[PDB]
């Protein structure tokens, strides 16, 4: 039961961290009207 | 593992070090005067 | 010199060449919506009955326990839980988790996160394709309605048990109980929502009939007219002036939308604003700000009450209300 | 066997949806 | 229950809440007077 | 003076509307 | 129309015009203060001394009596003169703000960039924008300390949890330990925990305001003296619409939080001027009925919670986490103690619950505040979506539509 | 009480129109008319070229 | 010019005619709408409902009299 | 042209402030009388002698509660003509027995016939296909089935909807309580069409306005197809199929729900699942949301029947009134 | 001739002489005039 909590916590934090660090990876530049 | 901050710290470290490796070759030190930064270094 | 793993990951995530766009919002959307879908399918097919009331009489909602597709539902969480966070690891057994309506909480929370991330993903793809970003604002209205029906009404009522069940007959039961307790039919915001939905259907059928009526001839005698349009063509596929003349002569000439842009803004705006207002009505009735009460509004000279149609509606509400309060006293 | 029929119908609908998404007619832009 | 030396200012008090609303209608009539410029 | 189709149509609406509007106003002063 | 915006989007013409933008903002602030003063005067003009504040549709006066102005023991309203002086002070301050706003909008400088370089700004000047944010953060941190002055030195705050029925209590020992404060901030938002809404004492409130004021003043100093870092510069959009969108998202979060706050919390919104909460009214009905049952000659009214708790049964068992100042003297370690119920019951505790049960066409001011600020919070989230999308698309350069010559989709590979 | 006639109504009410649609599409593929991304008919009975061609 | 002078007389006359159609009680008699003092009578304490189709005219007259 | 018929035809189709046509000879008087009859009823005419209700502005009702109520149940399916054997020329007795309802319904029914003929006439005059007339057949089918076919299968005109806001609200709860109309699959197809039509209106208006060209076609169909293919999985590629679909789904929703109302006229309702009802009878612990709904339908029926049908003189004691306290 | 039958005959006659014939005459007049 605690192991399931561990795995769910790890998965949730992994996906949230993917979202957060992805939007920090110069997201406004990833657009087709980029200057250079 | 009484507190559950080890999962938070550990996973955000692993993805954070991957993001830090990408950030290392970003030549973002110079400041820009624009609405958004168009500079993004690709292929290392 | 070698590109970092994070750069390749960011290039693949925000790639516009994927069959389904993923994006950073999709990094939240896809796992949450997939676990909500899997949990909903499993709980709909096989799940033991949930004691929603608390008086140890459970409600069967799964197909394996004597339900069909119409009557089957994922029953809301138990009244004992209320608005408590109830994951699987907080229950003593899986049997107790299924008995208290935990799958409802799991599916509802993952679905809510998924639809908010769907709004963000719609903005994200609109940004990667270089188009204007207001489709997500249009999708914010059914998301607001789902939020009011699944999260915000349980917050106001203090329990996830009176949230809308994830089923057809459960949806009808929610509607009847909500009408009994709040008189949503006489709420002005539900009137605005019905106006938005009815008008949206009217304007959709009207615009579709107007465009279908004035299609320019490009096909043969009995060939399907849809081959007359080429995907990616520049010229108009229908005669705009003929449709405008028909609509002007149909009611009056000043009401014809001479601009297709203003007409399409009106089409996109009317049901969205209507659904926004009905969502805000449902969420405001959660905090007991009920609809219009026109009960006993007509009396004679001697004080006797002359009923109106609102009194008959109130009688129906009273019948549903006294049947809802199962052994409350 | 009613629940079996219901499950078969729902799974078949999801299979049809999967085929309609991923094995759709590929859109080609006219020249 | 207004204070005693200002009880004669009771009628003007009830219309004080509605002044912010008519400021919004003031913007609409100003544009309508200028011809929606 | 003017008795054309334009005159007959809009007087068929305006004449009962104003009469009904006066009747509605009178109902506001009925003590009930 | 030559600016690109029609009359229905006319305030969008003031994005680059800094002086007129300042005039519009100061005029709107004057309107806010004018409404504040006018509502305070309206509420004191219609105030009936015998009735409680929540029976007269009062929203502004209940906030003022929570700060210890014109209050008595048990929540009695004594003198409406402090409320009157607060309303007239806001009314006088509104005329100053209205005149300054109309001056800066009409006859002031159009763009205060060529003159007054301290007040002139550009939306892309990341150093200048952090300075304004730092100054206003310092001002907000000072304002948070004004509540601390009102709580520890000037008069006191009405402590509804004081024994005997509540009183204006001076706080001398605020909770300065950051573990409790930031555990309140990091608390779960579900039932039982309740995030920051479960602040159940004045000490945690004033200590959290001390910590917030210190954080805001050091953050304001920091934002004045520093510049955005490289990650922040590469992440955000530097334009007026973008900053408006960020503020809209924040304000939407605050609106929803305050709606649920006034719906649930009993400390910052005591049940003597705002009325009982929904759970409070339900448990008041159950408790009063149990009192009548015990007086006129108990498992019929109570039940055994599985967590070792004694709580009221029936439909009100879902509100077992409700904490009230008139239940706690009868609540021991395991919940409702039967001996404490039969013996320690006091006449002040039974009148409150007798009043709350019949005040569950009446709409409570809690319901009005909750519904109105929830409506505003949701629509401000919608406005955040609109302005964030428009700011990002206008910064990238395709907010006016797709270029027919270089269409981005036509240059991509086919999907399948 | 498994209603025997109801089982046939669900089965045959699903099988027969699915069969009719599947048979129509397969002979459409054989004739080269099973796509909407093609030009209108050049001649009676002659389908137009595909957009990719 | 004559547009306004007609509508300065006929329009107030029509509004007045509507006002004195309800305030004089003529609207109650014309449409059969009961006044607030005649919803019930002394000899009739229940709701007066028509129970026969072809005697509906006669039934209403012997029930609304007085 | 040549012949008196041709001058009338030319005058009726002449471009004026409002088109008349030959259909206007039927549409304009019938629609004016139906709307004028409805406005007369909600202002002056009562429902005291038919329903035991006040339903006019004269009696103190507002716009939400005023209605033109249905005739008395004793009238049956009578046409209730002003000169008919019920009113016998008495305009006052005609108003009291509910003759204004049949006036509004019959003139309204010929009004919507004239409007659909008007759609056919202007389409022939302009020269376009008559798809707006086919789309209006949806509202025609809904009006005909609900206001005419449903009372014609029932006992009388009394059980038809009354022309009012709160009166329509009663009709919604009446058909739920007495017919379990929400559980009917034809209403379900109607809800899908009407909610789908509102979805199609919102999603098409947003897509066109958000794929516009900065200024032939005003928006990018290729960009719109690419966006929805990656967001939703499928997307429209044919503009003509997209607009037929915007016609089809709300109109098909009107037509599918009208077929179920015809069944409801003869009480051929989808009230119960028999196997689920039998299993709950033998096993009292069995309970689903469908079984809870049938309990609420019993609560609707018994608690409204005393006042919704006052002609029956229902006297229900408190013992027989269903309650949650007796399960 | 019962009163209902006489009422029906009167209704038919009234419809023809108040609705049909006046509208037709007005249409003929305005069509020959314009
Ligand atoms: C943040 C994440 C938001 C998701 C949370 C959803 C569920 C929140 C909840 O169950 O809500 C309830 C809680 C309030 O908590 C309540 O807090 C109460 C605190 O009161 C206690 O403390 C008080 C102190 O005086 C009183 O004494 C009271 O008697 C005593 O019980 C109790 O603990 C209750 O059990 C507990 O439910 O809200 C919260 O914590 C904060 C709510 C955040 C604002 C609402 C979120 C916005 C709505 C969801 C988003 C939809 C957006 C729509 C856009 C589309
Ligand atoms: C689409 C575009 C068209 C749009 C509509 C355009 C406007 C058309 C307007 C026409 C509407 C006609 C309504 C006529 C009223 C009606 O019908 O009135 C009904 C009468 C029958 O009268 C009823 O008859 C019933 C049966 O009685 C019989 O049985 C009783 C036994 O108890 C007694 O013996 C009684 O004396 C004896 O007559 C009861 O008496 C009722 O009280 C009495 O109202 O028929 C009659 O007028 C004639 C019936 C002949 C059939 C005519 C078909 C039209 C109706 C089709 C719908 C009926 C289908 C029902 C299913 C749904
Ligand atoms: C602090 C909040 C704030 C600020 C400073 C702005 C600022 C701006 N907005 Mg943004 N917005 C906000 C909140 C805000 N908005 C919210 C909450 C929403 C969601 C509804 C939006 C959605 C929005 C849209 C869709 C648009 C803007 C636009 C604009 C710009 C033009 C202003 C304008 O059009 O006024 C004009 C004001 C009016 C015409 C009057 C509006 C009154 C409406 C019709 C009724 C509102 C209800 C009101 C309370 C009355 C109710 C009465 C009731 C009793 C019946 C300007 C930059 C425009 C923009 O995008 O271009 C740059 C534009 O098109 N906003
Ligand atoms: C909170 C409300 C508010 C405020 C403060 C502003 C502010 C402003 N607007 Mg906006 N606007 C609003 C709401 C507001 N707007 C709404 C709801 C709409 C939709 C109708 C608009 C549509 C709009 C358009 C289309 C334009 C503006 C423009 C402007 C600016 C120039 C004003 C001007 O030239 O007026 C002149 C007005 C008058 C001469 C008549 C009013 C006279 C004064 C101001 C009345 C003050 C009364 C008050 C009691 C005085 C107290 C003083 C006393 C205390 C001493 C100004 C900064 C313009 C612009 O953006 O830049 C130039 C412009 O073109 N607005
Ligand atoms: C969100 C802020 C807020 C809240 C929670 C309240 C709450 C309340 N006010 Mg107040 N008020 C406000 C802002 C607010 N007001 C504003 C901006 C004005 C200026 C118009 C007023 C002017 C005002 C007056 C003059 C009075 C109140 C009164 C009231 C009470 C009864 C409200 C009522 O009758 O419903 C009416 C509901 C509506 C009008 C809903 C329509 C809202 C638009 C919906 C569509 C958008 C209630 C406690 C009354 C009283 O009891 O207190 C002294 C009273 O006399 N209000
Ligand atoms: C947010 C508040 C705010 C801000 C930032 C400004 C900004 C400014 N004001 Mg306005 N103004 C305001 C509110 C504000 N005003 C209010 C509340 C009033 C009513 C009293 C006025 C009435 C007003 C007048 C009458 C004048 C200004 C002037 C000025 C300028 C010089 C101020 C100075 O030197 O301070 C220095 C402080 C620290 C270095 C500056 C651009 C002057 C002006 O606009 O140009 C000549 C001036 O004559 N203001
Ligand atoms: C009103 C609240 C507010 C706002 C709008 C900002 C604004 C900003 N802050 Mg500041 N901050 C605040 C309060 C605020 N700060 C307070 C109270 C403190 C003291 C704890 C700080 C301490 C702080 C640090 C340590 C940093 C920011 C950073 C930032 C930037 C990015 C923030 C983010 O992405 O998450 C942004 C310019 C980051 C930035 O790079 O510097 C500007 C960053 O590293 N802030
Ligand atoms: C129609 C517009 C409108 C109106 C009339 C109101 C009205 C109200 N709101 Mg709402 N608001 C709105 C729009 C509105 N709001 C919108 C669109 C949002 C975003 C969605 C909000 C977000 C919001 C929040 C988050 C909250 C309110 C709250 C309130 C109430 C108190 C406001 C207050 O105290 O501010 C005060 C603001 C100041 C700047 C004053 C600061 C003074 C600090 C010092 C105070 C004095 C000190 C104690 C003593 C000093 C002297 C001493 C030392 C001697 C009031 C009824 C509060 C409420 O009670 O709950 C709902 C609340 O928490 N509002
Ligand atoms: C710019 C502009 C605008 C805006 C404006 C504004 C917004 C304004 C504001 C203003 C303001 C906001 C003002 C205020 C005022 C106030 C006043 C003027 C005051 C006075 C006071 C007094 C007089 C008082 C007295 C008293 C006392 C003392 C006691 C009690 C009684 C009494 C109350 C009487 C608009 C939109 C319109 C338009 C465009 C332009
Ligand atoms: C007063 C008081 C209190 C409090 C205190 C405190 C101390 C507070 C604080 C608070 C806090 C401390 C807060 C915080 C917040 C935060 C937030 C809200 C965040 C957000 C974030 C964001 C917004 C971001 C985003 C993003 C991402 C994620 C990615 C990338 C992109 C971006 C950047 C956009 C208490 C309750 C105790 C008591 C009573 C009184
Ligand atoms: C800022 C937006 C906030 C949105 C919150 C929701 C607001 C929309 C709700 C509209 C109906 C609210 O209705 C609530 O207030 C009305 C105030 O007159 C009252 O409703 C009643 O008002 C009058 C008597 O007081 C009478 O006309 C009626 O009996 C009834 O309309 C009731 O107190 C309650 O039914
Ligand atoms: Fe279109």
């Amino acid at each position: 039961m605690f192991t399931l909590k561990i795995l769910v916590y790890t998965v949730v934090i992994f996906f949230i961290s993917l979202f957060t660090f992805g939007f920090l990876s110069s997201d406004p530049s990833r657009n087709p009207n980029r200057k250079d | 593992d009484d507190s559950l901050g080890f999962v938070l710290i550990g996973v955000t470290a692993v993805i954070g070090l991957a993001w830090a490796q990408w950030q290392s070759y970003q030549d973002d030190g110079d400041d820009f005067f624009d609405t958004y930064d168009s500079r993004r270094a690709a292929a290392a | 010199e070698s590109a970092s793993f994070w750069e390749q990951f960011c290039a693949w995530i925000t790639s516009t060449e994927n069959r389904l766009y993923i994006g950073w919002f999709g990094c939240l959307m896809f796992p949450t919506l997939l676990t909500a879908t899997s949990a909903y399918i499993i709980a709909f097919i096989a799940a033991p009955p949930v004691d929603i009331d608390g008086i140890r009489e459970p409600v069967a909602g799964s197909l394996l326990y004597g339900n069909n597709i119409i009557s089957g539902a994922v029953v809301p969480s138990s009244n004992a839980i209320g608005v408590h966070f109830y994951p699987i690891w907080e229950a003593a057994s899986i049997d107790e988790w299924l008995y208290n309506g935990g799958p409802y909480q799991l599916v509802v929370f993952h679905f809510f996160i998924g639809v908010c991330a769907y709004i963000g993903r719609e903005w994200e793809l609109s940004y990667r394709l270089g188009m204007r970003p207001w489709i997500c604002v249009a999708f914010s209205a059914p998301v607001a309605a789902a939020a009011a029906v699944f999260v915000i009404y349980p917050i106001g009522q203090g329990s996830f048990s009176d949230g809308m069940p994830l089923g057809i007959s459960g949806t009808f039961n929610f509607m009847l109980v909500f009408q009994a307790e709040h008189n949503i039919l006489m709420h002005p915001f539900h009137m605005l929502g019905v106006a938005g939905v009815f008008g949206g259907s009217l304007f959709s059928a009207m615009h579709g009939s107007l465009v279908t009526s004035s299609l320019i001839r490009e096909t043969s005698e009995n060939e399907s007219l849809n081959y007359g349009y080429k995907f990616g063509q520049e010229e108009e596929t229908y005669n705009i002036v003929a449709a405008h003349g028909y609509f002007g002569r149909l009611i009056f000439q000043y009401a014809s939308f001479n601009n297709s842009r203003a007409l399409h803004f009106f089409l996109g705006a009317w049901p969205v604003v209507g659904i926004w207002f009905t969502a805000m009505g449902v969420a405001t009735m959660a905090f007991n700000l009920n609809g219009f009460n026109f009960n006993q509004s007509v009396v004679d000279s001697q004080g006797r009450v002359i009923n109106t149609w609102a009194d008959i509606l109130n009688r129906s509400n009273l019948g549903m209300e006294v049947m809802h309060e199962r052994n409350a006293h | 066997m009613e629940a079996l029929v219901y499950t078969f119908l729902l799974i078949g609908t999801l299979i049809v949806i999967f085929f309609a998404i991923f094995f759709r007619d590929p859109p080609r832009i006219v020249k | 229950a207004l204070p005693e030396p200002y009880t004669a200012f009771r009628p003007i008090v009830d219309v004080m809440p509605a002044i912010p609303v008519l400021f919004l209608l003031l913007a609409f009539v100003w544009q309508a007077s200028v011809g929606f410029r | 003076p003017i008795f054309t189709f334009r005159w007959l149509t809009i007087h068929a609406l305006a004449v009962p509307t104003v009469f009904f509007l006066g009747a509605i106003t009178s109902m506001q002063f009925i003590q009930r | 129309e030559s600016t690109g915006f029609a009359w229905w989007s006319g305030n969008a013409r003031l994005i680059n015009v800094s002086g007129k933008l300042l005039g519009a903002h100061v005029a709107h602030a004057g309107l806010m203060v004018f409404w504040c003063g006018a509502m305070t005067l309206f509420e004191v003009a219609h105030y009936i001394p015998e009735k409680p504040l929540y029976e007269q549709g009062c929203i502004l006066i209940p906030h003022l009596t929570t700060l210890g102005w014109g209050v008595g023991p048990g929540g009695e309203v004594t003198d409406v003169y402090p409320f009157f002086v607060v309303g007239v002070l806001h009314l006088i301050s509104s005329a100053v703000l209205g005149f300054g706003g109309v001056y800066h909008s009409l006859i002031g400088p159009d763009t205060l960039e060529e003159s007054f370089p301290f007040f002139g700004y550009d939306w892309r000047d990341k150093n200048k924008m952090t300075t304004i944010l730092g100054i206003h953060l310092i001002l907000l941190g000072i304002g948070s300390f004004l509540l601390v002055a009102k709580a520890c030195f000037v008069g006191g705050l009405y402590d509804t949890w004081a024994p005997g029925g509540g009183d204006v209590r001076i706080v001398t020992a605020p909770t300065l330990n950051p573990l409790i404060i930031f555990g309140y901030v990091l608390k779960s938002p579900f039932g039982g925990d309740g995030w920051i809404i479960s602040v159940n004492n004045l000490e945690d409130l004033v200590g959290g305001h001390i910590w917030l004021g210190f954080l805001c003043v050091v953050g304001g100093i920091w934002h004045i003296l520093t510049k955005p870092f490289a990650w922040a510069r590469r992440t955000f959009v530097w334009s007026g619409e973008a900053y408006l969108s960020y503020s809209l998202a924040a304000l939407s979060v605050m609106g929803l939080t305050a709606s649920v706050f006034v719906w649930y919390n009993n400390t910052a919104y005591p049940s003597e001027f705002f009325g009982p909460t929904g759970p409070e009214a339900s448990q008041s009905q159950a408790f009063t009925f149990l009192v009548r049952d015990q007086r006129l000659g108990l498992g019929k009214y109570l039940m055994r919670s599985p967590s070792g708790e004694i709580i009221f049964g029936g439909e009100t068992m879902r509100f077992w986490d409700m904490r009230a100042p008139w239940v706690e003297p009868l609540r021991g370690p395991n919940g409702l103690d039967l001996n404490k119920i039969r013996n320690d019951i006091q006449p002040w505790q039974e009148r409150r619950a007798a009043e709350y049960m019949t005040h569950a066409n009446y709409v409570s001011p809690r319901s009005w505040l909750t519904t109105s600020h929830f409506f505003l919070g949701f629509f401000l989230w919608v406005g955040h979506l609109w302005h964030a999308g428009r700011a990002r698309a206008a910064a990238a350069g395709f907010e006016k539509g797709i270029n027919r010559e270089n269409e981005p989709v036509l240059s991509m590979r086919p999907l399948d | 009480e498994v209603s025997f006639g109801a089982f046939l109504a669900v089965i045959l009410g699903l099988f027969i129109p699915v069969v009719f649609l599947v048979t129509l599409y397969i002979q459409s593929e054989a004739q080269g008319t099973a796509t909407n991304f093609r030009l209108p008919d050049k001649a009676p009975g002659v389908p137009g070229d595909r957009y990719d061609a | 010019i004559r547009y306004w002078i007609i509508h300065s007389i006929t329009i107030p006359s029509l509004f007045v005619a509507g006002f004195l159609f309800v305030s004089t009680g003529l609207a109650y008699d014309a449409f059969g709408t009961p006044r607030p003092n005649e919803y019930f009578t002394q000899d009739r304490q229940q709701i007066p409902l028509v129970n026969d189709r072809f005697s509906a005219k006669q039934e209403l007259e012997d029930l609304t009299k007085g | 042209d040549r012949g008196v018929f041709d001058l009338i035809d030319d005058w009726l189709k002449r471009d004026r402030f409002v088109f008349v046509g030959w259909s206007g000879l039927l549409l304009f008087p019938c629609a004016f009388l139906a709307v004028g009859g409805w406005l007369t009823g909600i202002t002056f005419v009562t429902s005291w002698y038919t329903h035991g209700l006040a339903s006019s502005f004269l009696e103190g009702c507002n716009f939400l509660t005023a209605a033109v109520s249905t005739p008395a149940n004793s009238m049956g399916h009578s046409l209730l003509l002003l000169w008919g054997p019920e009113a016998q020329g008495d305009i006052t007795r005609w108003f009291q027995i509910g003759g204004l309802w049949t006036f509004v319904a019959l003139h309204g029914s010929f009004g919507v016939i004239g409007f659909c003929l008007r759609q056919f006439e202007i389409a022939r005059l302009v020269g376009i296909r008559p798809y707006n007339a086919i789309a209006f057949s949806g509202p025609i089918a809904v009006f005909v089935t609900v206001f005419l076919v449903y009372p014609l299968g029932q006992a009388s005109w009394f059980f038809a909807p009354s022309f009012g806001v709160a009166a329509i609200f009663r009709f919604l709860l009446f058909l739920q309580g007495f017919h379990n109309w929400t559980l009917n699959p034809f209403h379900m197809m109607g809800v899908a069409g009407i909610l789908g039509g509102a979805l199609l209106c919102a999603i098409h208006g947003a897509t066109v306005e958000n794929t516009l060209f900065e200024d032939e076609e005003t928006y990018s169909m290729v960009t719109a197809n690419r966006f929805w293919s990656q967001i939703f999985g499928v997307a429209f590629s044919n503009k003509r199929w997209l607009h037929f679909f915007m016609l089809f789904v709300p109109v098909a929703g009107m037509w599918t729900s009208s077929l179920g109302i015809v069944g409801l006229a003869l009480n051929l309702r989808s009230y119960d699942f028999v196997s689920q009802e039998l299993r709950a009878a033998e096993d009292p612990e069995f309970e689903t949301f469908y079984t809870k709904n049938n309990l609420l339908n019993e609560g609707i029926r018994s608690w409204m029947a005393a006042q919704d049908q006052p002609h029956e003189n229902f006297i229900f004691p408190e013992e027989v009134l269903p309650r949650g306290n007796a399960l | 001739m019962t009163p209902s039958l006489s009422a029906f005959l009167s209704s038919v006659i009234l419809a023809v002489v108040i609705i049909v014939i006046p509208i037709g005459a007005a249409l003929v007049f305005v069509s020959t005039s314009d």
